[PDB]
């Protein structure tokens, strides 16, 4: 939400002498301790900060200015007089007091209409509105910068529109605007996308955990319709032959069938669809019997092979060569793919392959992806385009299970049962393809594809038993989308982008943070010291008061199990020295430019970077133009004095010093400091002393005391304070001229401009091209 | 409410229905107990046989 | 008449943003293209704060 | 002056293990069978416990 | 029907129910071909395939 400032925030003050003589502008930023033997800039940023904060800056604004103004009485002046900023009634006041001392007449009416109408707004050519006002030169210039930097993101309604154009997918509704959001539309939005991978690949299981648990969540309460067990055992047992008087094999795949934990292995298939790489295995039983082997072929035949990791599929090869083929565990450990899939194709069992799964292209854009496509995987290793599983034999293989013996030369029991079971499988499968093709589709829509990539599963968490597994595939439930599950899913999607742009941005900061403060590590000790103790100070300010990073963050840190703070900590120090890019946002370059006018122009905060102390017998050159009696101020400080040069001196030095005596006797310039010093301008004339002594000697070291002028201004004829100005004072200290001190009679150089953009434009608050369905 | 739930998620629970719980017990009760010695030395026990069947 | 409800009194508005504000109030009263409901976004940023 | 060994075999410079090839032995523990006659989750409980 | 220029859209969820394809032929059917659009006609098309 943009803030229209409603006035320039100009910081003028006319200061001005009793007598009228002397008058001066002055612009008050105020006085900023900044500490000696610390790095400066860093100092510099924390005040450009609270500077920024001072002039209603920081915050992204536009400047609203354009109606401060009125009209003059005459009826040729059609000008229209801006009432911000160093109101000319003032300067028009000094300046007759001025000539009031000088026994000059007053301002004419020419000279008056001259200056009353200095500050005056105009339109631009292109409908902005151009005001100009007296004004100090920090203010203008800082003002101007954050300006056109906050600008740089405003952007016409119709280029969001076609920039986010390529994203909005087909079924929702679009929304219709006004035509004056049409024509006169401007919205603020940051466009740059920042790099979720920094986090996913620094800590990949945290992640891959937070991800995947919140997913499965959504996924475990779609509703579904699904044919009765009892329905479905009752069919498979007619099909072959199952007595209760006798045990059978039959009987023993029909004796574990569990519906109870369907949703979660509906959910990891619809996992296995979205993501690129998304691991699962079973473990079976020691003894493994016909469940297991039931289990491993729904798994080679309808999981993705992208799913199946090559120990899995050795795995699950073994176990079916155990129980079909005469054989034990010890036998083909030592076994590699090849020999298995001989083995098991010698007695008569062809499912022994992985089969590929279909990939299908998303519609739109994946979300945070610009100028790439997404795609997922088709379910159950169906081709959309032939509407059948991927393998074109399958009813052959089925028909060569029935026909062939395992486990018993004579008597087809076995065959039989696998058989009908798998039969019953692919049935099903076949029929109900469609509605996990679009729930993997819609529920991939909520990723992007640095997550469809980077993602995988590492904790093993998400596995399926093979009951499980089998009693999925026998009691394959319809999956049926109800407008109350859309309508959640469009909450959770809105929910989804919320967390991605405040990872992004907790992201970047973090980038920030690790590469302003800490630098490179050594094999030294001492290093490894300095590393500990600097992480523990950025830790523990960072999250005192408000913590800098976010509350998602914190959660997808601490899932692993720690603290929160040595989660961060630790990420913190694996970023250290990092090659990722990042983008200079439009604050940071507003803080920059502060910072660096700050160290700069030094005379504008109340600080100096060298000083002089001479006595008051050696005459000194002083910047006469304001008026000030035994001005401190020079105009540049003096290089020789009396035809020889002023000796120097660095701080350290003369606090080493014991010998102040003799080197005083002459007087010296001090440097590699910053002398913080303040003044205060007094109105009427009197001896210009500062509040405390200049100097302070101890045992220990030569101190400076703090500076404070006591300025006053200057009466030639005044044989009192003359004499006190030469007699009580012994030695004078001298610093360069303050930037923000300027004489009234060159008001013309703190005339400036400032744009304000056309009032016609109309803001969009809510910048979204479309409406949910209901 | 809880029991209501419970009795429902007994149906998924398991393959079976009450009616074919009776169908299967009526087959297996009594049988071991009333054959002779000699065939019960060649048949399986009823608690084998709930095993089995179940 | 030519309305049953005025889209806007003119007298009321000072700006574009107010006969904005006016003809979003007053659009249940007409027949809409598109009857607002929701709205959805797609592509969502924050920037870096002070 | 002196020398001592880093604890845990960490590389300042590095931040890391002196292995570059760590989190590939440890997906390849976890996704791995070691008694498959006797015993289960072996491989994942060794897994959990590396890393 | 009074004006040419005027058309006629509607947007089908995802996973179309006998309603929706109920509503695609009614507006194929008992709507002018000139107020419906070529996009919209794709959309309802699209709608009956799947």
């Amino acid at each position: 939400e943009l803030i229209k400032v409603p006035t320039i925030p100009h910081n003028l003050v006319l200061i001005q002498s009793d007598n009228g003589k002397h008058a001066l502008i002055k612009e008050d930023l105020g006085q900023w301790p900044v500490e000696t033997g610390i790095s400066l800039v860093n100092q510099a940023g924390v005040f450009a900060v609270q500077l920024a904060n001072k002039l209603g800056i920081d915050k992204p604004f536009v400047l609203d200015a354009g109606s401060n103004y009125f009209t003059d009485t005459s009826f040729i002046d059609t000008r229209k007089y801006c009432t911000d900023g160093l109101s000319p009634r003032e300067i028009q006041k000094a300046l007759n007091r001025q000539r009031a001392y000088y026994d000059r007449p007053e301002l004419t009416i020419s000279e008056n209409k001259t200056l009353l109408s200095q500050s005056i707004i105009y339109p631009d050519a292109d409908g902005n509105d151009v005001s100009i006002i007296f004004s100090g030169a920090m203010s203008h210039a800082i003002f101007t910068y954050a300006q056109s930097q906050w600008n740089k993101n405003i952007i016409k309604l119709d280029d969001y529109i076609r920039e986010i154009t390529l994203t909005v997918p087909k079924q929702y509704r679009p929304r219709r605007f006004k035509e004056i959001e049409h024509t006169h539309g401007y919205v603020y939005r940051e466009l740059n996308q920042g790099s979720l991978l920094p986090l996913v690949d620094a800590n990949l299981k945290e992640s891959s955990s937070y991800y995947f648990k919140k997913l499965m969540s959504s996924i475990s309460n779609v509703p579904v319709d699904a044919r009765t067990l009892q329905s479905a055992t009752a069919a498979l047992a007619a099909d072959t032959g199952q007595a209760v008087n006798r045990a059978q094999h039959v009987s023993m795949l029909t004796n574990r069938l569990t519906t109870a934990n369907a949703p979660t292995v509906r959910a990891i298939t619809v996992l296995t669809c979205m993501f690129k790489q998304f691991r699962i295995g079973m473990t079976y039983a020691l003894d493994p019997n016909i469940m297991d082997v039931a289990a491993a072929t729904c798994m080679l035949l309808f999981r993705p092979a992208q799913s199946i990791s090559d120990e899995q599929y050795r795995y699950c090869l073994q176990t079916m060569a155990v129980f079909l083929t005469n054989t034990t565990y010890d036998i083909v450990n030592n076994d590699t793919i090849d020999v298995l899939k001989m083995k098991l194709r010698n007695q008569g069992w062809p499912f022994v392959e992985r089969y590929n799964a279909v990939e299908i292209d998303m519609s739109v854009e994946p979300l945070r992806s610009p100028g790439q496509v997404g795609r997922y995987y088709n379910p159950f290793n169906i081709d959309p385009l032939t509407k059948k599983h991927v393998e074109d034999r399958l009813e052959e293989f089925i028909n060569q299970v029935q026909v062939g013996r395992f486990r018993n030369a004579s008597g087809n029991a076995v065959g039989t049962t696998l058989a009908a079971f798998l039969r019953a499988c692919r049935d099903k499968t076949s029929a109900n393809w469609r509605g996990y093709s679009v729930l993997v589709s819609r529920y991939r829509s909520l990723i992007p594809n640095e997550l469809f990539e980077s993602l995988r599963n590492i904790s093993g968490e998400y596995n399926i038993n093979p009951q499980d597994e089998h009693s999925f595939f026998f009691a394959l439930a319809q999956i049926n989308a109800d407008d109350e599950f859309i309508g959640a899913i469009d909450k959770e999607s809105a929910e989804y982008l919320d967390e991605y742009a405040t990872l992004a941005r907790d992201i970047s900061n973090s980038l920030t943070l690790v590469k302003a403060a800490f630098g490179p590590l050594e094999r030294t000790s001492g290093s490894i010291i300095n590393h500990a103790n600097n992480l523990n100070k950025v830790i523990n300010h960072v999250f005192a008061d408000k913590p800098l990073i976010s509350e998602t963050m914190l959660k997808i840190l601490t899932i692993d199990g720690t603290t929160g703070k040595d989660g961060y900590r630790n990420w913190l120090d694996k970023l250290v020295g990092h090659n990722y890019p990042v983008y200079v946002e439009p604050v940071v370059n507003i803080m920059n430019f502060i910072s660096a006018r700050f160290v700069a122009d030094s005379s504008y905060f109340g600080y100096t970077n060298e000083i002089m102390i001479m006595p008051n017998h050696i005459n000194v050159p002083v910047d006469d133009r304001f008026g000030f009696r035994d001005s401190p101020f020079c105009t540049s400080l003096p290089r020789t004095i009396m035809g020889n040069d002023v000796r120097r001196i660095s701080y350290n030095v003369f606090s080493m010093m014991e010998d102040i005596d003799d080197v005083i006797s002459e007087g010296f310039i001090l440097y590699d400091a910053y002398f913080n010093f303040s003044y205060d301008i007094m109105t009427t004339d009197g001896v210009t002393r500062l509040k405390e002594d200049i100097l302070i000697v101890t045992d220990t070291g030569n101190d400076i005391k703090p500076i404070h002028f006591y300025i006053y201004f200057e009466n030639r004829n005044d044989k009192k304070l003359r004499y006190e100005s030469k007699m009580n004072v012994s030695y004078r200290l001298y610093i360069k001229t303050p930037a923000c001190l300027l004489p009234l009679s060159d008001y013309m150089r703190a005339q400036h401009d400032y744009v304000s953009p056309s009032s016609s434009r109309v803001y969009i608050k809510d910048p979204a091209v479309v409406y949910t369905r209901s | 409410e809880k029991q209501k739930l419970d009795k429902l998620k007994l149906f998924e629970t398991s393959p079976f229905d009450p009616l074919t719980i009776k169908n299967n017990q009526d087959v297996v009760d009594k049988l071991y107990a009333t054959q002779s010695s000699s065939i019960q030395e060649v048949v399986p026990t009823k608690t084998f046989a709930t095993e089995l069947q179940f | 008449k030519l309305f049953e409800t005025s889209p806007f009194d003119p007298l009321t508005i000072k700006n574009n943003q107010d006969v904005v504000d006016k003809l979003y109030a007053t659009q249940s009263s007409s027949i809409q293209e598109v009857v607002p409901t929701k709205t959805f976004a797609t592509e969502l940023q924050f920037g870096v704060t002070s």
